[PDB]
């Protein structure tokens, strides 16, 4: 009565792995379209300082 | 007859010894199970929910 439970356990804990560890890596990404996005609103300090 | 009934009730007690044995072996590791799976279950809706 118990092991059935302890069946959906697994369950469902395998699928919360299967959870982080997409966010996980999600979050690296959002993080590197936050590294990019800068260096390059930058390198716009040419293109912007040729203006002027 | 009573060599006889020294062995007869020799063998039946012996028995009543393993009746013991098991009396002696009985649960709590079994409660405590229920109440564990009943509790982890808990901690993986945490951990959804989260």
């Amino acid at each position: 009565e118990n092991g059935e439970k302890i069946t959906s356990l697994h369950r469902e804990v395998e699928k919360v792995k299967l959870d982080q560890k997409r966010l996980d890596q999600e979050l690296d990404f959002i993080l590197s379209q936050q590294k990019e996005l800068e260096d390059l609103l930058s390198p716009l300090e040419e293109l912007v300082k040729e203006q002027s | 007859i009573c060599q006889d009934v020294e062995n007869l009730q020799k063998f039946v007690k012996e028995q009543k010894q393993v009746q013991e044995e098991i009396s002696r072996m009985s649960s709590k590791a079994m409660l405590k199970v229920q109440e564990d799976i009943k509790a982890l279950k808990q901690l993986l809706s945490l951990a959804a929910n989260g």
